[PDB]
Parts: structure tokens; sequence; C-alpha cells
RNA sequence: GAGCAGAGUGGCGCAGGAGCGUGCUGGGCCCAUAACCCAGAGGCGAUGGAUCGAAACCAUCCUCUGCUACCA
RNA sequence: AGCAUG
RNA sequence: GAGGUCCGUAGCGGUCCUGACGUGCGAAUCGGUCGUCCGACCUGGGUAUAGGGGCGAAAGACUAAUCGAACCAUCUAGUAGCUGGUUCCCUCCAAAGUUUCCCUCAGGAUAGCUGGCGCUCUCCGCAGUUUUAUCCGGUAAAGCGAAUGAUUAGAGGUCUU
RNA sequence: UGCGAGUGCCUAGUGGGCCACUUUUGGUAAGCAGAACUGGCGCUGCGGGAUGAACCGAACGCCGGGUUAAGGCGCCCGAU
RNA sequence: UAAAACAAAGCAUCGCGAAGGCCCGCGGCGGGUGUUGACGCGAUGUGAUUUCUGCCCAGUGCUCUGAAUGUCAAAGUGAAGAAAUUCAAUGAAGCGCGGGUAAACGGCGGGAGUAACUAUGACUCUCUUAAGGUAGCCAAAUGCCUCGUCAUCUAAUUAGU
RNA sequence: GCGGAAUCAGCGGGGAAAGAAGACCCUGUUGAGCUUGACUCUAGUCUGGCACGGUGAAGAGACAUGAUCGUUUUUUCACUG
RNA sequence: ACAGUGCCAGGUGGGGAGUUUGACUGGGGCGGUACACCUGUCAAACGGUAACGCAGGUGUCCUAAGGCGAGCUCAGGGAGGACAGAAACCUCCCGUGGAGCAGAAGGGCAAAAGCUCGCUUGAUCUUGAUUUUCAGUACGAAUACAGACCGUGAAAGCGGGGCCUCACGAUCCUUCUGACCUUUUGGGUUUUAAGCAGGAGGUGUCAGAAAAGUUACCACAGGGAUAACUGGCUUGUGGCGGCCAAGCGUUCAUAGCGACGUCGCUUUUUGAUCCUUCGAUGUCGGCUCUUCCUAUCAUUGUGAAGCAGAAUUCACCAAGCG
């Protein structure tokens, strides 16, 4: 998504390739703009069970 | 700024001075049944969003203080809205401040 | 802006499975009397690639 | 050039009716030193004004540090 | 409980 | 005799010469030189996806020489404080770029400057002028041995420190 | 001293200005920017400044004669 | 403009046990994934292999629990009034309140003193933050000063290493 | 200062040469593409209320100084149409 | 008997829609407010008068710092008196204001407009007229009256805010106050609502829209009213050259130099301005080629040296040839 341009995707866009919003959404979004980690509860490298 | 609480002026009903209570004027509360509120409500009604203008450049930090003047006479009751200028700080009747002494 | 490709995967135009070679629903037998009562048996014929 | 912030105990800092921890001095403990204990001393960048009275408020100077200074 | 050095 | 293996035909593409041409053979072609050439390969036909939609190994790319929102008709003679144009003669009069207000500074309203039509009178009134009286002013000049603010140099006194 | 005055309607264009003697603010200065008074150019041709928007003279119906303004009178070129 | 761009295998997160996840649709017991079922479908980042992957949950996000003061619409309840009406209690989600999470967006200091010639300063004191840039790497396609300083390459090099 | 018909082949000084109502800059109370902590809305979605929408049995209640009987609010369990 | 559907209600909702994103300005931006006001000056002795001209101030404060009356005199200095002093309190003398009067400045003021006391609420109710900006419109502010009711003083008088020059705000909507007020529509009563008159809630872009960015993917109408490149005026800065003569040059101002001062030229630097050019005059360098200038590096001819020779400096005619 950072590859594309912002008239096609909530993540492209910018002089540098760079998300620019937090990746996490809640799960209530409108089509479109749900993309990324949906309702994430948790994110990061996974340490432990 | 000071007002005293009890102040000997005119009054209107009486035609002659006489003292009258001090208080300040604070604007009532709105009703919901005035023609204009009601021709609001009715228009707000709907698809359309927003109307009337709403203002945002507040530029005065001050009011007008308004004293509410009660006739003491028991059978006039009369009452008067009397505007003064426009202050910051306002009270009713403070301390009698005196001259020559420590501070 | 635009449709973007995940929401247009909804629609099935061009994200519809391809599904001409596939031998058909995987699917165990309908249940009846003689499954629910006792038992019938079958030979297996063919093991196949989908 | 224009904007902003900061000048105070030897050195880092707080803050309208001059202090903190460190440093220093003197005496304790110790064979002695550091550690620890008991005390003491040391001073609001300059000028003018408002206020009864200001390091603080308001202006002007002397230093210092940051943000800008685009578009052809 | 804390006890470094010559 | 394996390989998204190498050189290299056909095919597919389009590097460099910034070569040719540039009212061209051509609204994108030509030559030499080039990339790949058993694979994520090339290709006909059929078929599906249609405009704020499609499709995109993602360049805002392609969607009939049209794409950072196709084409056709209509609403529509859309709006323009902004450009350009505005058709015969003679006679008489003849300016303004200034005041106040406006999301006002390429524009208006308003006063001023103009013209036209008159009317009421005349054959006392007025004046971009002087004179005779009478007031008003604080500029040029001058002053600092006069106030305020500066500022140079010598004198004479004293106990005033 | 000079001169006929008063008064009412309707009204277009204009609302970019510029120059010069004296006064004058900013600026080193400017064919720079900004004001005061008067006169010009814009709207204006004509004689002179060789040439020129505003300089000097003088303002304009079509002509004949005469005379002047400012400026001129070696030749171009009218006039020592 | 053929590239350093995109894709790629690999790596790592996130949602979902079907009345579900993601998405289409004006509408229906509508439809795609789906002839599918976690070794799957869907959504993102990075980019083979090798070696690593430091600290910050203060900010902004996402997320888990609903009982303390809280707030909180419509409807319903009660009361007063001649009635319209007014008042009161009650009180969902969501915000606040309390945990988690950076292979989520992101962030990762300054000032003084000191070693027996100077120079550095391992060491000390101090103000401070959520944390104060760890391992590595460089005048780099990232360094203004800058044509930095040394070495090498040359007769001489703002170039290259 | 000077200048003499009509011409041919070259040439790139000049015609402030040609093409296109400057694409840079500014103005317009002209737009469009995109973004968000701009203003005003909105599809979707989360939650509450009323209707479809029934049958019982218990618990907690308001009622018609203890209990009973029959009117209703709510919680739980069970039933099916 | 809950999913679910129908209809209402609250939340979230750049996924999507519509729209806005001031002005002035030595181009625009950033900065500033010269956008509403006040004082001195500019400003040219009536009045008026500009620029992002100069020096400043304002969005307040005051139950008294408003109104009367009475009684006093201030800043400062001199001379004295236990502690006491540079500076506490007392006394006398001089003292035209050199003090104070809320604030910026200007004006004004001495048995007061200053200071201290006494009593008070003229900072109240009402209709007109006038001045200031001005269009002779509004607001704000102010001035003379007039009619009530009061304050104060023995009284004449003075007072409807602050000694004067500033300190503030329309239509619509809401809110309070006032009348034995009018309407609330076929008639009557009572709530309600609407009127009429006076205050308040505010628009600071202050005669008063409700409002964030970006475009190097861009478009349109125009603009030389307006920048970037060239040309024009100017020459601060840059470059070059003079005049004077403190000193240097072991002596010696001037062989060669030349401080402190001062006068010019040039348009090969940069600025300053915005006159021409936006229905287009092709932007930096390098290559190629021609010509011109002299402010002369070398070459020809000369003059002076702190010129013995050699080399080297200063100057003159001189751009022919490099
Ligand atoms: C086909 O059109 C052209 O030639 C191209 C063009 O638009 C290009 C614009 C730009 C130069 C900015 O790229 C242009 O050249 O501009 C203008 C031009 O047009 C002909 C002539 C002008 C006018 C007077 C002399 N000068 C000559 C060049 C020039 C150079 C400039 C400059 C402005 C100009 C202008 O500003 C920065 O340097
Ligand atoms: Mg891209
Ligand atoms: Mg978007
Ligand atoms: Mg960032
Ligand atoms: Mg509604
Ligand atoms: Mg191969
Ligand atoms: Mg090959
Ligand atoms: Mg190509
Ligand atoms: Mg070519
Ligand atoms: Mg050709
Ligand atoms: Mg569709
Ligand atoms: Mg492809
Ligand atoms: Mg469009
Ligand atoms: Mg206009
Ligand atoms: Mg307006
Ligand atoms: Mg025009
Ligand atoms: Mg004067
Ligand atoms: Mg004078
Ligand atoms: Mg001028
Ligand atoms: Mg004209
Ligand atoms: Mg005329
Ligand atoms: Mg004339
Ligand atoms: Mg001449
Ligand atoms: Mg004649
Ligand atoms: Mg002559
Ligand atoms: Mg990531
Ligand atoms: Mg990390
Ligand atoms: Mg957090
Ligand atoms: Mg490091
Ligand atoms: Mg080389
Ligand atoms: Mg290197
Ligand atoms: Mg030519
Ligand atoms: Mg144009
Ligand atoms: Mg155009
Ligand atoms: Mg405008
Ligand atoms: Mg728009
Ligand atoms: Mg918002
Ligand atoms: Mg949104
Ligand atoms: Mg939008
Ligand atoms: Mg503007
Ligand atoms: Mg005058
Ligand atoms: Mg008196
Ligand atoms: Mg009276
Ligand atoms: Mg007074
Ligand atoms: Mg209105
Ligand atoms: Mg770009
Ligand atoms: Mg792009
Ligand atoms: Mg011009
Ligand atoms: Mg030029
Ligand atoms: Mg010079
Ligand atoms: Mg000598
Ligand atoms: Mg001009
Ligand atoms: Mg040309
Ligand atoms: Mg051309
Ligand atoms: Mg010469
Ligand atoms: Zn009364």
């Amino acid at each position: 998504g950072v590859a594309m341009n912002p008239v096609e995707h909530p993540f492209g866009g910018g002089n540098h390739q760079h998300i620019g919003k937090p990746s996490t959404i809640r799960r209530d979004a409108p089509a479109g703009r749900k993309v990324g980690l949906i309702a994430a509860r948790r994110t990061g490298r996974l340490r432990g069970t | 700024v000071n007002v005293p609480k009890t102040r000997r002026t005119f009054c209107k009903k009486c035609g002659k001075h006489q003292p009258h209570k001090v208080t300040q004027y604070k604007k009532g509360k709105d009703s919901l049944y005035a023609q204009g509120k009601r021709r609001y409500d009715r228009k707000q009604s709907g698809y359309g969003g927003q109307t009337k203008p709403i203002f945002r450049k507040k530029a005065k930090t001050t009011k007008k203080i308004v004293l509410r003047l009660e006739c003491v006479e028991p059978n006039c009751r009369s009452k008067r809205m009397l505007a003064i200028k426009r202050c910051k700080h306002f009270e009713l009747g403070g301390d009698k401040k005196r001259k020559g002494q420590v501070i | 802006g635009r449709v973007i490709r995940g929401q247009r995967k909804g629609a099935g135009s061009v994200f519809r499975a391809h599904v001409k070679h596939r031998k058909g629903a995987a699917r165990l037998r309908a249940v009846d009397f003689a499954e629910r009562h006792g038992y019938i048996k079958g030979i297996v014929k063919d093991i196949i690639h989908d």
C-alpha cells in the first residue's frame, strides 16, 4: 500500500515510503479505511505464549 | 469595582427618590417556546445541516455589569435595569476602603 | 479517491475461484437410516488430486 | 537582519511582604586517608520607571543559545 | 545492616 | 541430460547514437547498436469487468490518436468585478482620476466635476479682487546674560562637603 | 472696480493619473517612493527649443492685407 | 525517464470455528472469497542467503474488564398543575477511570571539573526526560562548515579509493 | 553618411523572425486532483426503545401490622407454534 | 420468542459529499497592523493634508479616584533639636509650582482642579436642539437648555459621572424590566404566545459572512497595474584615480610610499527602483568566430630611481602585433 498513490490506498503518498499513521485500526471502520492490522489486541514480536 | 447594596434613587412608579436594594442581574434561562426558538427548531429539523451562523471569533473578555434595583417601599416593589461601565472584577457591598492606615 | 483492491475483490469479476478442473465438492455421505442405526461398507476405488 | 529563550553562594540549578544538592572552612571517628557525625561561612548581568515595598513587574542596554531567511 | 586504601 | 542455466536465430521488446526525419514514409516511423529467447514465455478467437466506475508485478499507468476522472446529447445562449469588438454626417456644451462606506484595493454605492429641460424675475443683488476698520495664528527669523533640554572654556569666592 | 441674477428637476462619464517653479518627508541617490499651492499634459492643434506629452510664446471656423510674441539673421534656411 | 523504481522467494505481525472474518450490492431467504475450513481465507510491513534486531506505553493509535464518584439520547415510571407544560427518579452504547501492546505510528539530552610537561580525559558533580542512539556504519546516493584532516593514485586531481 | 534594372548559388548577423490568448510569478471574493486536528453533513456500523412476538414454572417487587388471594414490572429455567 | 426485519434515538464515521481557507504590502511569502481609537510632530503661523514616516498609548481602573462645602499648601532647599546617622520625628525661614491631579503625551489648575475632613448618590427619570468624523448618514463621545425628583452649602450657587483631549458596537434571535397597556381572530374566562418602550448577551476584519492545508499531476480568465533574465536612471557597495602632508624610507615628508581628512570617474560586482517586455524577445557554462576599448603584461621610442653592472620598480606617446 505504501507503494501506491493516496488516491488508491490510505497508506500511499509522500516523499518517503512511510505509513504516516498507526497501522492498527478499530473493527468498526468503513470499507476503504479498514486496512492494515485489524483490531489488533497485541502487536510486535511474540515473546512467549 | 465595588457597589453598595443599598442606593437611594428615583423610583418611576412613586415618582420620587426612595431606597432600593441593589443586586446583580443574570440572564434568565432560555424558553423552548419563544417564537424565534421554535422557528429555529423547525428549520433545523430535517436535512441540510446547520442553517443559522454560529459565532466563533470572540474578542471581548468583559461584559457590562447590570444592577437590578428593588424599591424598598412595601407595596411598590418596582424594578429597574441599570447598567454601568464594563469591568473585569465586580462585587456588591464590599468593605469601605479607608485611607491613612498602615498596610 | 478510488475503490481499493481489497474493496474490489468482493464484486467477483476477476477474483472468482478458478474451478473448471476441480473434481467436485468433498462431502461426506448424506445421513440415512442405515448410517443412523447400523453401518454400510464401500470400496475405495480411486485416490485423485484436485 | 527579524523572532524567542536564558544571566542569581566557587561551579549545576530552584524561587510582591535569597535557598537546594555538590564544592570550602573548623572540630569529631581513624595509626592515617577517603566514607560517616557535629557545626560555620560565602551572593540576584547593567540602567531607568511603576508599586508603601521587586531577584520577580514594565522598558532600554551588554553577553549567550536556538528558529527562520522561500519562490524563480 | 554497612567495614574501601596505605 | 537437470536448470524461472549461458551464447545465439524466428518471435517478443526498445538501450545508446541524445544518429536519420522532424510543413516526415509516419499525429511516434527508419538505420546501426542493443535486451530476452523452455518460460513469472509469445500469440488468434471466444468470454467477463464500464466512468467517481473498471483494471493495474503501481508509472496516476491503460480504459477506441481523448484520462489527476472517457465519450454523446441535454439542462445551456450556464456564470464572468476579466480580455477583444461595438456600423452615417454636421452643430453646440463639455469632464474625472478626488471625499466617506463596503471580505474593498482590476469593482460598486455616495458627494464632487458634466449635460439637458425648464421656471421666477431684471433690463436690487453678486465677486478665486483691492481699500478702510476689526479680530485670529506661533511658521520663516531670532534667543539661550529668559524657562526646559543640551553644551565649551577660563576666572573670583568660600568652608559648604 | 466689474458683472443680469435666483431657483428646481432628471442625468451620463469618472472614481489607475502624470509633469513643472517655490515648500517638503523617507532614502547615498534615482527618469525612486510620499504630500502642500498654482499651472499644465491626459482631452491640444500652432511658432521656437535640430529631434521630444507636459519647456518658452500663444491656444484654433474658411480666407486677403498689415504687425508682433518667444526665438533668431555665414550656407543648409526666411532675416545684418 | 527501463532505473537504484515495482514484483519476488524468505522473514514477521493481525482478524476469523461459519448466525463467522474481509468485501459487493438500490432492494430481497441477495452475492464474492466458497467445488473453501486454520498446512485455510482475508489484511499489512520488510525484502534471497550470512550475522543481528538495543531502550521508550509519557503522546497518538489499537486493544481487554464494567463495579467507586462520573457524564450520558429516545422511550418507559412517579409527582404537581385546569391542561399544554414543568420537575424528579431511573438510566444503553460511547467518552472518562484501570491494565497490555513498538517486526503499531513514532522517539531516543545538556552543562562544568579532573591523570606528576602539555593534549585528551577512563573518573566526579549537576539539571533533566517515557527513554536519553546500544551493536554497528560514514564527508556515504545521508556532513552546512567543506575543495574537512592524513595516506594513495598524478608532472599537476573540488574527482576515485 | 549616401542610393542605379533584373537576377543565380550559398549563408545563418538582423527582421527584439515563425509556432501556441506564458506552463514560471501575481490577481480573480474562477476551478479541479489530493490530505487532515478546517466547517457542515452522510453510507456503513455499534448500542437502546416500540411492533412482529406466543406457552408455562419459580425468584425479586409495586400493588389490590403479618399472610392469602388477582393486576402488573423485571431475573432465571423450561416449552413450540 | 433470541437472532432477524420495520421505524425512531444516541455514538463513531475524510470510506464518501458539499464548501471555505481575509485584507494592506516598494511583486507575493515570512514578519508587521500603518484594519477601530487617542497625544506630540511631520504640516509650510485659520482649518484640512500622505507614506510598512518619527516618539508613544488603548480594549482598563474608580462607593470613590463621582457631587457639594469647609479648612489647609506642594516638590525642593537652608538652619536647628537625646539616642538619630546620608536617610524616622519636631520647629522656623525661603519657596510661581520646579509637586500632585489613575494611565500615554499635550493643555489646564494655588485661600485650587492638589491634600485632609463632614454630608451624600446628579453615575437617577424624561422630550427635543446642537458640536465633533461627516455624505453634513450612523454609532461613540461631547455641549447648551427645558421638565421632575434629590444632594450639598448660611447662601449665591454647584452637580444629571471621572479637569479636557481615548477607553467601544447595527438588522435578526434571546433575556430582564414597565403599564389595572393592546392582539391571541364566531363570543366569554384563565394559562401561553405575540406586540409596544428601555437596558443586557457581539460581531477587535471593530458600518458587524459561520470557515484548515497542499499541488513538482494541474486547469481557466486576465495582468508588464506585479517578480525572475536582458535594456534604462543611480552608484551605497565593488573597481580605479586625484588633492593635503603626520610619519616610513639608517639622513631625507613627496626615489618609492603615505595615516587622520577630502574631491572625483566607471558601469566588467552587487544592491536600490519597477519605465519597456506575460495573444512568449529561448536563462548558466563550454566550443567556434569577428570586432572594439585602455584602466599597458610583453614588444618599439623615452624620462626618474634608495639605477655601478645584472635584474627590478614609478611614469610618458602608444592597442600595431602577441
Ligand atoms: C518559447 O518561449 C521561451 O523562449 C521560453 C520562455 O517562457 C521560458 C521561461 C523561463 C525563462 C522562465 O524558463 C522564456 O524564455 O521566458 C521569457 C521569454 O519568452 C520568449 C523572453 C524573456 C522576455 C524578455 C527576455 N527573456 C528571455 C528569456 C527569459 C529568461 C529568463 C526569464 C524570463 C525570460 C523571458 O526569467 C528567468 O530567466
Ligand atoms: Mg509511486
Ligand atoms: Mg484517502
Ligand atoms: Mg516523521
Ligand atoms: Mg433529524
Ligand atoms: Mg535462459
Ligand atoms: Mg540469455
Ligand atoms: Mg526510452
Ligand atoms: Mg535524435
Ligand atoms: Mg530537415
Ligand atoms: Mg461497482
Ligand atoms: Mg502486467
Ligand atoms: Mg473531476
Ligand atoms: Mg475586479
Ligand atoms: Mg463586511
Ligand atoms: Mg484593465
Ligand atoms: Mg506647530
Ligand atoms: Mg528656525
Ligand atoms: Mg512622485
Ligand atoms: Mg485615459
Ligand atoms: Mg481642459
Ligand atoms: Mg497645449
Ligand atoms: Mg536641443
Ligand atoms: Mg496673415
Ligand atoms: Mg536657426
Ligand atoms: Mg512494521
Ligand atoms: Mg526496533
Ligand atoms: Mg499507549
Ligand atoms: Mg555511537
Ligand atoms: Mg581523471
Ligand atoms: Mg572514503
Ligand atoms: Mg535570424
Ligand atoms: Mg495571457
Ligand atoms: Mg493560457
Ligand atoms: Mg476583492
Ligand atoms: Mg471546489
Ligand atoms: Mg473537525
Ligand atoms: Mg471520513
Ligand atoms: Mg472532502
Ligand atoms: Mg491579496
Ligand atoms: Mg497654512
Ligand atoms: Mg475649595
Ligand atoms: Mg434640571
Ligand atoms: Mg476629581
Ligand atoms: Mg439579517
Ligand atoms: Mg515530485
Ligand atoms: Mg507522482
Ligand atoms: Mg511596468
Ligand atoms: Mg539584466
Ligand atoms: Mg567607493
Ligand atoms: Mg624621520
Ligand atoms: Mg510608480
Ligand atoms: Mg530572437
Ligand atoms: Mg519567438
Ligand atoms: Mg594611455
Ligand atoms: Zn417605589
